[PDB]
């Protein structure tokens, strides 16, 4: 090797060795991630070095938690990470399609064909496939039923059937709650709070907020029926002077006067809050809740509790906007001019205690633009799995809402797109028809893996589905219970159009780039 | 800023300027006079191979010179 | 992990698809080495022993014996080619190529 | 031909220390074996005839107990499936407080029978669905097995009878005394409002006199001594302060600026006069006892001694809050004299010595109060810790009874009846799930079997007799541990009863843990790191 | 005892003579062979493993050379010349390395034949001068007003990279960015794409969604949620000073003896913040961008006047915003003027891409800065696309500064080689042989193009040489993908004259420098 | 047993169960009682214990002798604990408690 | 992403101390270089001088 002559302690894989290494790594990743695809997939166990336990079948989580030290594996992991970051779904299909593309390309490369022709065929097939995907998408009015169908199609593949059924309603209701007409959906306005005291089926949607902290004063009321919410970002604790003030006295009486007069600055703001509370509610019927992003010293807590005011300190920064949108008040950075119009309203505020941790509920809002999903489970790994599932479901529903189109699932679009590619292959000039055929065969991996996970045989199910599609022309997928061809649109198995487009683009790009790699070098030492 | 001391001395001598470590006259005040101003026919922030440098071109009251060397690499 | 490893802690076991993959990889490696031997347009290989003796050859069996390989499937294929050479005296390279291509197509 | 290379793909890409287990034999059977072994380790402590176990953790701390949750907590469990089982047990302990050993036994039996079913030919999904269906059927059946209800909780005798069974599994020899003690302590707490707080029961452990000398006190006991000279008060008017018993100082920076001789000669005298005035102002309200959460100054202590004020210093803020709840006072943030509403009243505060330790007792006389304290005697620290665990179990049982008042027969009667009816239901269900349903029913036999094994009799004879009697129509018949031969008796008359919520939650959590373990198909374990604990655990 | 006595220190090695020259030339040849196969439109990509754990999958020669570590100092010189070529013109990094390797290879022949290196160096310098003359003679002019010609030039500069699939969009983006960055003040022309043409890579999406913005884009969000995230025609004020209350330079201490002094000091802190914000508001802006923190009280006072604030932006990003929206960064807002108020931005939008908030100041009128928003498969793909875009922008700047073009695909190499060979016939001294040697060594570029194309080198090169021996055949090169000789007036592959001049000069001077060297001494410390 | 590739408890966990461990516990209690046996009665004798630092303690008190003994046996620590309990509650008879408990067990 | 594994096939079945050079650059050019070195070694002792 030329490189080894300059750097003796350098590792080099060149010519067919680079292709062999890359394809072997891709095939290993594909073999690991085959069993994830579909609701009939196998659940995986990931034990960390510290002993933590994670149960998942998510492609991205599995890739990040596999003990792998391979370069091509890192490349595919980054591709899947981008897939998860943008669309939130399709990482397992991403890895499967990349691996199958590389394998089908190798099938022709090993017979003396140059990878450039395969890449040209890949680009032509990708263009035709994108055109077919545009042709086959189903534009629909995203009512509640379609969103429920999409959420089911995601969650059933992510979690248990009954848990998925509950999470469908939760996710769809939350998304419909936070969604403004003709406006991008902000997923930051859905707080994912997890509790660890009941069953997994107890996960629900609260039309309000749940805060992981409670009142720090024992005498504060534990339950307020009609509450005025004051979302503020004002420090209510003692603060040092920025210019190294210091005190100087000549007697104990002077020390007492200085002690009493050093709290006046905070006491003025506390008195402003108390005066506003008295003005707004002159009776004991209504309640007053103060949620502060900064700390509150015990003296201010006592002064507030003397007036029957519940005060929560050190709230999260996002909670300012969340409470502003849900309760309807306004976050305040000062009390220079505060009026009854700056106060939010909540129809019920109460505190919940779970072991050492305490939680505060804010429900019965008028029209909460920000809501929260409360994850409940007996184990930490159950909570993590449900969090991953609800993230996937929220991404799926948001994607479905974003563009009024949706694609039939169960691998039907893969089969139809492969058939269209086969039909279009003669129009491609040159030997790029081999690349087109390889792309179609790689696209056909999804029904194959679904048949494997459902327990059937690849060839029989695939030929049955392809024959049904050719004879009828409909979009027929894989029936995971019977193995017969089935129309995915009729049963309500929907896939995100953006997810499919991203899959095609990313898989084709990474496969083309990997196939053109002829040397792997490690000579930076 | 951060001009080297030897560079400043050559510029001041060539341009006719005067180095002032402080703004203080002999009358106890804090003043600056035009007599301590050097003059040049041009000052340019020229670009030399992805970097930049200052060229004080054609200073008056004294003639100076500088040479910029170009090569294949820093070794050359 | 496996039963044998449980009984014998320092036991190496390749099971299910792993054994098939290992055998196919070994056969493909042997085939890749021996592709260039076939035909009159083949290429000479120079084999240097531990003592430094130089041997020029294109014979499939001779190349197989001097290959620095310690693989089980390679040993099986080498024995088959050795029998082929012993009885008929020809076809060792074709033997290896056909075995490798059979395994790949399977 | 002398080595087996790693298969190309994932086998070679794995890290040096990682482990990958895939497939039935490599993953599911190993997990089932580990869970079965854990259940075997914890089995022998089940029931009243259970045997204590000396468990020594990594810090050479003794733990002699027959509490399954404590044993698992002190055990360094490493197998992750056993980790799920332990987490399920701990969740059961958190939710209810009793039934952890039931969770272990049921999960182990379920996983053993699941392994059997997988061996005979059933798939994992079919076993899981059968287990879930059988769990639903068991939860449907369970309310129909309720025999009696608490029907009152302010009483002493019947509350003690209810709590006897919960603390009969532990401290089997002497449970009537403990039942009476815990019943009195809980009845003092639990006012007209239906809310019952477990933390309102305090346990004080004083060594020396044997557990038969333990008592219940309507108040709080602190293992401290009075700071001042006064050591006994008969009509206490306690004033509680969260601030140190000293003149408060500026929070920014204190600097006594002296500019004349008169200021220097008068500063200390004026400070002392101010301290005396503050102490006398506090005393003039009638507060003869002062409790503070911070340090006590020398001059403040002197002037408190001058006015005959009893001083107690409590370091823990939790103790301060509990004392405020007990006496009815408000922890003042400053050293101002307390108004009449903020001053707490206790019928007696005095310094006493029990055995060796000096204690300060805030004693009431009414059979009421916010907080009640149980003083525990004994001859060993470990014995008192075990008695404390038994008291905790009894208090949790009382809290559960406050939540739900329904009860089911114990001693395996409920388990046997559940097994019988689940088997009857599964005999009618067609399809392959009948095997899983029948195995789920059979898994209930592990409770009476464990009870019989620990008691020292033949388990099979007891189980056969239980089936015969339950077929006759007796749903309240369980194992009689007061016999040297296999015998059964009605458990409603014997008063051996278990809380409905405990059985419900234990069954639910055990089934969930079993099916969660069964769901795992592949395991990828990283190399065990040598890090000094995760940063989350500090 | 009796430690050995030495003249030089221990572990001080020394080599001399023919061995040093042979080793230097062999090291240069090996460095060339490392990236020989990464030249031409049919080049294959390489995967580089960073010592930090990263992966650099690239086709650029300079990146490949800088990502490897070598010990032979001649290889170090080769890496340095590659970096110099990359920094000076922006591309041609593989061509210069290959040319230097070939020139040293052909000089080794004369070194082996009792020829002193000084003669070879003099012949090389004469050859370089005549190469410069011939390249200037065969060049053609270009009018920069024709956008189609500029796009074609950028295309021909990017057909050899991985972005050739989206070449059209890439050329449009590069040309738009270069034209937008172009600026002139006080009679000083300036095209500063390093500072005012920022490439931002965000993974995900499709590469067809990438575009160049009429403005800037930063990874920032509003300090307070109630602040507007969408302003139609914002008036922008830029700052680089904190809006907080900080300590002074002098060691200042207060001495409080009266009760009301503490609250008075805190209230004066609040009043100082309020006065600062009021001085800002007096200009009536719409958004405020600062390089330093903004206090919560300052946020409240700004929001009272309906002003969006972005807290902590980098110096370079703030300068880019000032260029784009026509603002002027100031420090003391009491000295704020109307001219410093940035008007010209046509929209400010803060939208969430993926799971992060991004600030857009796009839709500017006559912006002098730009942000190239790149979306793609992953980090490595976007990094390679950014490198290709850098190459395209460098080529565009080179053409804008120097409007001359020369034929590509080896046509320039063959034409210059033929001219040098013809001129060498008049030479009578011993210097003619190295002269012709370097002249024909210049033919390595078409040979490498043919080798990478997969065609037969000998007959194609012979036919190309025969064609170039004719009169008006100076534009005859080779297809990089079909292996045929085509006139470059028809194929359209052209390169900036500056790039070729720099490549030839760097190669010749690297050959001269490595020829001048003998008697390597190593081992001594600093 | 079997290697069980992944084990349940942490390596090095020592467990003893059944009648033999109870007999061993009784024997340990007997050993503890022997160390204070001759200190009882008007004819009792003193014991001398030296710590690591080199300081010697001479005592006829059972509780003191047991405390100076650094007992690590889990079952034997109970006798020391009850000796401490007797010392705390009563102050005398710290040898009688250990002797009686050990004699019961024997 | 810190090590380049050996390519599957012959490169993995090769023995420990063994070496394998294939192609023009790895074998033919190296052999020619070695022969050139030997020729330089013996060249200076040619002829009467
Ligand atoms: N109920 C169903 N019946 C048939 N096919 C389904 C069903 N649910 C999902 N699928 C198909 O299985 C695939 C599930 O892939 P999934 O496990 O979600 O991978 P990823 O998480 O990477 O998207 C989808 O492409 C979908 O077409
Ligand atoms: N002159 C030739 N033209 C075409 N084919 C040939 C010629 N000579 C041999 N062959 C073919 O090439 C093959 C040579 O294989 P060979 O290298 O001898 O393998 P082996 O040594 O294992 O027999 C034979 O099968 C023969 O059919
Ligand atoms: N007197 C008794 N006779 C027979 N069985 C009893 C008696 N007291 C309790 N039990 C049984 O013992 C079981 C309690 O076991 P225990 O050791 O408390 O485990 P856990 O703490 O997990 O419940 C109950 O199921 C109950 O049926
Ligand atoms: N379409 C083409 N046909 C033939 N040669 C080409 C073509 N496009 C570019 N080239 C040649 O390829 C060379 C550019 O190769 P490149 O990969 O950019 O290396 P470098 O970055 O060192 O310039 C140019 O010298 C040009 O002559
Ligand atoms: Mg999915
Ligand atoms: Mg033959
Ligand atoms: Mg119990
Ligand atoms: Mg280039
Ligand atoms: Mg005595």
């Amino acid at each position: 090797a030329a490189v080894k002559t300059l750097n003796p302690k350098a590792e080099v894989a060149r010519a067919q060795a680079a292709l062999a290494v890359n394809i072997s790594a891709a095939r290993g990743l594909q073999d690991v991630l085959r069993t994830n695809l579909g609701p009939k997939g196998t659940m995986k166990m990931l034990v960390s070095g510290a002993g933590d336990i994670k149960l998942t079948k998510d492609g991205n989580v599995l890739l990040h938690e596999m003990q792998i030290q391979h370069p091509t594996a890192s490349l595919i992991a980054k591709v899947a990470t981008a897939q998860d970051d943008i669309t939130g779904d399709g990482t397992t299909s991403n890895v499967l399609i990349i691996g199958e593309l590389l394998k089908q390309a190798d099938l022709y490369i090993s017979e003396g064909l140059h990878p450039r022709i395969i890449t040209e065929g890949f680009e032509a097939a990708k263009e035709k496939a994108l055109q077919f995907l545009e042709e086959v998408k189903v534009s629909r009015e995203m009512d509640r039923e379609t969103l429920i169908d999409v959420a089911r199609t995601s969650l059933r593949t992510k979690v248990h059937a009954e848990l998925a059924d509950v999470l469908t309603e939760a996710v769809v209701d939350s998304i419909l709650a936070i969604k403004k007409q003709d406006e991008p959906i902000d997923l930051f306005m859905i707080e994912i709070m997890e509790m660890k005291h009941k069953s997994e089926t107890d996960t629900s949607l609260i039309r309000g907020l749940v805060l992981d902290h409670g009142a720090r004063h024992p005498d504060m009321k534990k339950r307020v029926e009609d509450a005025y919410i004051l979302t503020c970002n004002v420090s209510l604790e003692y603060e040092k002077t920025e210019v190294n003030s210091g005190f100087f006295y000549k007697s104990a009486e002077e020390r007492e006067k200085l002690v009493k007069a050093e709290r006046k600055f905070i006491e003025d703001r506390v008195k402003k809050i108390i005066e506003l509370k008295r003005k707004v509610c002159g009776d004991s019927d209504k309640g007053f809740v103060v949620i502060n992003q900064k700390g509150i010293d015990p003296f201010s807590l006592d002064a507030l509790s003397k007036e029957g005011i519940v005060a929560l300190r050190r709230a999260k920064r996002r909670n300012m906007e969340r409470l502003t949108l849900a309760c309807g008040g306004v976050a305040l950075n000062s009390f220079d001019d505060l009026s009854p119009d700056c106060l939010g309203h909540a129809g019920l505020v109460y505190e919940y205690t779970l072991g050492e941790e305490k939680f505060t509920f804010i429900e019965k809002c008028n029209n909460p633009r920000s809501v929260t999903l409360l994850i409940k489970g007996p184990n930490k790994h159950t909570l993590t799995q449900i969090k991953d599932a609800v993230r996937d479901g929220l991404r799926a529903v948001k994607n479905a809402i974003d563009d009024g189109c949706v694609v039939p699932g169960a691998g039907a679009v893969e089969v139809a797109m492969a058939e269209a590619l086969i039909k279009h292959k003669p129009s491609v000039k040159g030997r790029a028809q081999l690349g087109v055929q390889a792309f179609a065969d790689a696209l056909l991996i999804i029904p194959k893996v679904l048949a494997q996970n459902s327990g059937f045989d690849l060839q029989e199910t695939l030929v049955k589905i392809q024959a049904e599609h050719s004879e009828s022309g409909q979009l027929v997928g894989v029936d995971l219970n019977t193995g017969e061809p089935m129309v995915a649109a009729e049963v309500g198995v929907w896939d995100n159009y953006c997810v499919k487009k991203q899959l095609l683009h990313s898989c084709t790009v990474i496969a083309t780039n990997i196939l053109l790699v002829d040397e792997i070098m490690r000579a930076g030492m | 800023r951060r001009v080297l001391k030897r560079d400043l001395k050559r510029i001041a001598k060539a341009s006719g300027a005067t180095i002032l470590s402080t703004l203080a006259n002999l009358e106890g005040e804090e003043t600056f006079e035009a007599a301590m101003l050097g003059q040049a026919e041009e000052v340019v922030q020229e670009r030399i191979c992805d970097d930049e440098l200052i060229l004080i071109k054609n200073t008056k009251a004294r003639t100076s010179a500088s040479i910029i060397l170009r090569g294949a690499n820093d070794f050359m | 992990m496996a039963a044998v490893k449980t009984l014998n802690p320092k036991a190496e076991v390749a099971r299910a698809q792993a054994a098939l993959a290992v055998n196919i990889s070994a056969a493909r490696g042997l085939q890749d080495v021996l592709r260039t031997n076939l035909g009159p347009k083949g290429t000479m290989k120079m084999l240097v022993s531990g003592a430094g003796d130089i041997k020029l050859t294109k014979d499939g069996n001779v190349l197989l014996h001097e290959m620095q390989i310690q693989h089980p499937t390679a040993s099986l294929i080498a024995k088959v080619a050795t029998a082929q050479d012993d009885i008929t005296g020809d076809g060792t390279t074709s033997n290896v190529l056909i075995i490798g291509e059979l395994l790949k197509q399977a | 031909a002398l080595h087996v290379p790693k298969a190309p793909g994932f086998a070679q890409m794995l890290k040096e220390g990682a482990k990958h287990f895939s497939g039935l034999e490599e993953a599911v059977y190993r997990n089932i074996q580990a869970c079965k072994e854990l259940a075997q380790t914890t089995r022998t402590a089940y029931g009243p005839n259970g045997m204590n176990k000396m468990v020594i953790n990594h810090l050479e701390k003794l733990f002699v107990t027959n509490d399954a949750a404590t044993i698992l907590r002190e055990l360094e469990v490493q197998h992750p499936a056993a980790k799920m089982i332990v987490m399920a047990s701990h969740m059961q302990e958190q939710e209810v407080g009793d039934g952890t050993n039931f969770v272990l036994v049921f999960a182990g039996a379920l996983l053993e029978l699941a392994e059997e079913l997988l061996r005979i030919g059933l798939s994992v999904s079919e076993v899981i669905e059968g287990y879930e269906i059988a769990c639903r059927k068991a939860h449907e059946i369970l309310p129909n097995l309720v025999c009696c209800s608490a029907k009152n909780l302010r009483d002493i005798d019947e509350v003690s009878s209810l709590l006897r069974t919960s603390i009969m599994s532990k401290q089997y020899g002497n449970e009537v005394f403990l039942a009476k003690l815990i019943a009195q302590a809980c009845v003092s707490i639990f006012p007209d409002s239906g809310h019952f707080n477990v933390d309102n029961i305090r346990v004080c452990k004083i060594l020396g006199s044997g557990i038969s000398s333990s008592s219940v006190l309507h108040g709080m006991v602190f293992k401290k001594e009075t700071e001042g000279d006064v050591t006994s008060v008969k009509d206490a008017k306690i004033a509680v302060y969260s601030c140190p018993f000293d003149g408060m100082i500026t929070e920014t920076k204190g600097t006594v600026l002296i500019k004349t001789a008169e200021e220097l000669m008068n500063f200390s005298k004026g400070e002392e006069n101010l301290m005396d005035a503050q102490v006398k102002a506090i005393a003039d309200t009638g507060a003869n006892v002062v409790v503070t959460g911070g340090k006590v100054a020398d001059m403040a202590l002197h002037y408190a001694n001058k006015y005959n004020i009893m001083l107690v210093r409590l370091n823990s803020k939790w103790d301060l809050r509990r004392l405020c709840k007990t006496v009815g006072a408000t922890a003042l943030p400053r050293l101002t004299p307390p108004v009449l509403e903020e001053m707490g009243h206790c019928d007696s505060v005095y310094l006493s010595e029990v055995g060796d330790t000096q204690v300060v007792v805030f004693k009431h006389e009414k059979e009421d109060g916010a907080i009640s304290t149980i003083v525990l005697r004994g001859s060993t620290d470990n014995l008192m810790d075990d008695i404390e665990r038994a008291v905790d179990d009894g208090v949790n049982t009382f809290k559960v009874l406050t939540r739900d008042k329904r009860l089911v027969p114990g001693g395996g009667a409920t388990e046997i009846e559940l097994a019988k009816q689940i088997t009857s239901y599964g005999e009618t269900c067609p399809g392959l799930e009948q095997y899983a349903i029948k195995k789920f029913a059979e898994a209930f036999e592990a409770i009476p079997r464990a009870l019989a094994e620990n008691s020292g009799v033949k388990a099979n004879e007891v189980i056969s007799k239980l089936y015969a009697v339950h077929q006759e129509g007796n749903k309240n018949v369980g194992l009689d541990i007061e016999a040297e031969v296999p015998a059964v008796k009605d458990m409603l008359e014997a008063g051996i009863l278990d809380t409905y919520l405990g059985k419900y939650w234990a069954i639910k959590l055990a089934t969930n843990a079993a099916v969660t373990v069964l769901r795992v198909d592949q395991i990828i374990m990283a190399k065990p790191a040598g890090g000094p604990k995760p940063p989350s655990g500090k | 005892g009796h430690r050995p006595v030495l003249v030089l220190s221990q572990n001080t090695k020394r080599e001399s003579g023919r061995k040093v020259q042979s080793g230097n030339i062999n090291a240069a040849k090996t460095i060339a062979d490392i990236i020989r196969t990464c030249l031409g439109p049919k080049s294959m990509m390489k995967m580089l493993l960073d010592p930090m754990g990263g992966i650099v999958m690239t086709n650029d020669g300079n990146a490949i050379l800088r990502e490897i570590q070598v010990q032979h100092p001649a290889a170090k010189s080769m890496i340095e010349i590659s970096r110099t070529q990359d920094e000076e013109v922006g591309d041609g990094t593989t061509s210069v390395i290959i040319l230097a390797g070939e020139m040293l290879s052909v000089a080794e022949h004369f070194l082996e034949q009792q020829m002193h290196p000084t003669v070879v160096i003099s012949a090389y310098r004469k050859a370089l001068d005549d190469m410069i003359s011939t390249l200037k003679k065969i060049s053609i002019p270009v009018d920069i007003s024709d956008s189609d010609m500029m796009l074609n030039i950028i295309n021909s500069s990017i057909t050899t990279k991985a972005i050739s699939r989206w070449s059209s969009l890439a050329c449009n983006i590069a040309l738009d960015a270069v034209k937008m960055v172009q600026f002139e003040e006080n009679g000083r022309k300036e095209i500063d794409i390093k500072k005012y043409a920022r490439v931002e890579k965000i993974p995900g999406g499709i590469i067809e969604d990438s575009c160049v913005l009429r403005g800037v884009m930063i990874n920032k969000d509003v300090t307070h949620p109630r602040m507007r995230r969408y302003i139609k025609n914002p008036r922008i004020v830029l700052l680089d000073s904190s809006l907080e209350y900080k300590k002074g330079e002098s060691q200042t201490d207060i001495e409080i003896t009266r009760e009301e002094d503490f609250t008075r000091i805190l209230q004066m802190e609040e009043e100082y913040i309020q006065q600062l914000c009021e001085d800002i508001i007096q200009l009536k802006p719409d958004v405020v961008i600062t390089e330093k923190g903004i206090s919560d009280l300052a946020q409240h006072y700004l929001m009272r006047a309906n002003i969006t604030a972005i807290r902590r932006v980098r110096k370079t990003d703030n300068n880019r915003i000032a260029r784009a929206c026509g603002a002027r960064i100031v420090s003391r807002p009491e000295e704020l003027r109307e001219d410093d108020v940035g008007t010209g931005a046509g929209l400010l939008e803060i939208k969430k891409i993926g799971d992060e908030y991004f600030t857009f100041i796009t839709d500017c009128k006559d912006p002098k800065a730009c942000t190239i928003l790149l979306r793609g498969a992953s980090k490595e793909i976007l990094s390679e696309v950014e490198r290709n875009l850098q190459d395209a922008m460098q080529v565009c700047r080179n053409v804008l500064l120097d409007p001359q073009l020369v034929p590509g695909g080896g046509a320039s190499e063959m034409a210059v080689a033929h001219a040098l060979t013809e001129k060498s016939k008049a030479m009578t001294g011993v210097e003619q042989w190295p002269y012709r040697a370097v002249a024909q060594a210049l033919e390595v570029i078409p040979r490498t193009l043919i080798q990478n194309c997969g065609a037969s080198t000998i007959r194609l090169l012979t036919s190309l040489r025969a064609k170039h021996t004719q009169e008006n055949c100076e534009t005859w090169g080779v297809n990089g993908e079909t292996g045929t000789l085509v006139d470059m007036k028809e194929l359209g592959i052209w390169e900036p004259l500056a790039v070729k001049l720099q490549t030839y000069k760097t190669a010749v001077e690297t050959a001269v420098l490595l020829l001048r060297i003998d008697d390597i001494v190593s081992g001594h410390k600093k | 047993m079997m290697p069980t590739p992944v084990i349940l408890l942490k390596e090095g966990t020592d467990s003893s169960q059944g009648i033999p461990q109870l007999v061993s516990n009784i024997s340990a209690c007997q050993v503890i009682a022997e160390a204070v046996r001759t200190t009882l009665g008007p004819r009792g004798m003193d014991k001398l214990i030296v710590d690591g630092r080199g300081k010697a303690t001479i005592s006829n008190d059972g509780a003191t002798i047991l405390k100076l003994l650094d007992v690590v046996h889990p079952a034997a620590k109970t006798l020391v604990d009850i000796a401490k309990s007797q010392d705390a509650e009563v102050g005398d008879g710290t040898t009688s408690v250990t002797l009686l408990a050990a004699e019961f067990l024997k």
